[PDB]
């Protein structure tokens, strides 16, 4: 038996991503309904707006965030919020299922027969893909809170955000912090610097995958025919970033080539 | 046009 107490904070980043990062949702999912692409979609977009609210509150207590000007804060989180689900929904799949089953929520897991339906597979296979590298790279828990933190920081408008030195600065504190989460392993130097690389590469291919998400969450809130439903978060978030995303005006801020 | 996430925000 101990006494109840909140953990000790230590003067280090990761240390204070801990304890902001976000509780995980559960979705309230009532099973009782039949198994149908679109209305899973429109749950999975309800969820998704919840979750996003819990991102923004996350943003605002990233040492520097809140000191960028509002219009970046917003465009930030207008151009990120889809590589944040994405690799947050991949760290729980890694955990919970190895990568093997989509853990949107615990108690909304998408097992393999409802993501091979004829409407999920595609997408599907795409949400799923980061939490496969996960596995297969063993991501720490520290390594991924630094990594989505960068993801936070990885596009930026074309012609650059108000507030770009500092943001320059805050997004480099985030690289070193990733660099201190991999030599806390305790490999030699050759191995903080080959994993290092392995890290910023799966970052750069977030862009690839959230541009095939992307895809589905934009075709499926415009065609208002297909009723798929969005909550008043997300659908004012996508409203804001198709004409930029169409004007080709979201730039990816890549490690590599 | 960013009403919502604006509020949050501020
Ligand atoms: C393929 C896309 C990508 C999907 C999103 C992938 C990221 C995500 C992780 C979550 O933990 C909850 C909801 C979201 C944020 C999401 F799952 C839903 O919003 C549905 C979504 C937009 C999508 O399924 C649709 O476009 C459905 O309309």
């Amino acid at each position: 038996m101990v006494p109840a107490a909140l953990p000790q904070l230590t003067p280090t980043l990761v240390s204070l991503l801990e304890v902001i990062e976000p509780e995980v949702l559960y979705a309230g999912y009532d099973s009782s309904v039949p198994d149908s692409a679109w209305r899973i979609m429109t749950t999975l977009n309800m969820l998704g707006g919840r979750q996003v609210i819990a991102a923004v509150k996350w943003a605002k207590a990233i040492p520097g965030f809140r000191n960028l000007h509002l219009d970046d804060q917003m465009t930030l989180l207008q151009y990120s919020w889809m590589f944040l689900m994405v690799f947050a929904l991949g760290w729980r799949s890694y955990r919970q299922a190895s990568g093997n089953l989509l853990c949107f929520a615990p108690d909304l897991i998408i097992n393999e027969q409802r993501m091979t339906l004829p409407c999920m597979y595609d997408q599907c296979k795409h949400m799923l893909f980061i939490s496969t590298e996960l596995q297969r790279l063993q991501v720490s828990y520290e390594e991924y809170l630094c990594m989505k933190t960068l993801l936070l920081l990885s596009s930026v408008p074309k012609e650059g955000l108000k507030s770009q030195e500092l943001f320059d600065e805050i997004r480099m504190t985030y690289i070193k912090e990733l660099g201190k989460a991999i030599a806390k392993r305790g490999g030699n130097s050759s191995q903080n610097w080959q994993r290092f690389y392995q890290l910023t590469k799966l970052l750069d291919s977030m862009h690839d995958v959230v541009e095939n998400l992307l895809s589905y969450c934009f075709q499926t809130f415009l065609d208002k025919s297909m009723s798929i439903e969005f909550p008043e978060m997300l659908a004012e978030i996508i409203t804001n970033q198709i004409p930029k995303y169409s004007n080709g005006n979201i730039k990816k801020l890549l490690f590599h080539q | 046009e960013n009403a919502l996430l604006r509020y949050l925000l501020d």
